[PDB]
């Protein structure tokens, strides 16, 4: 997770249940990925409940 | 055997292990999760005694 900040960094970037400062040495089972696009207004609805 | 046997109680944080919390999240989380921790077990030691 070091190698992020090589492109504009200055993104919403919300971390639940971990932070994300430095704490890269946690093993996981299995990571997922779901990537799309959504409108700025709409960033806030992307959330837990 | 019930005092061992409260230890494994969350009182309301993320996990029973101090040391995950300690590992995974950033201190400003970690001393409230402990405190909860600490609080409910000194509340069952008082109980015991």
């Amino acid at each position: 997770y070091s190698v992020l900040y090589n492109l504009a960094p200055f993104f919403t970037f919300k971390c639940y249940g971990v932070s994300p400062t430095k704490l890269n040495d946690l093993c996981f089972t299995n990571v997922y990925a779901d990537s799309f696009v959504i409108r700025g207004d709409e960033v806030r609805q992307i959330a837990p409940g | 055997n019930t005092l061992v046997k409260q230890l494994s109680s969350k009182f309301g944080a993320i996990s029973s292990v101090l040391n995950d919390i300690f590992s995974r999240l950033d201190p400003p989380e970690a001393e409230v999760q402990i405190d909860r921790l600490i609080t409910g077990r000194l509340q069952s030691l008082q109980t015991y005694v």
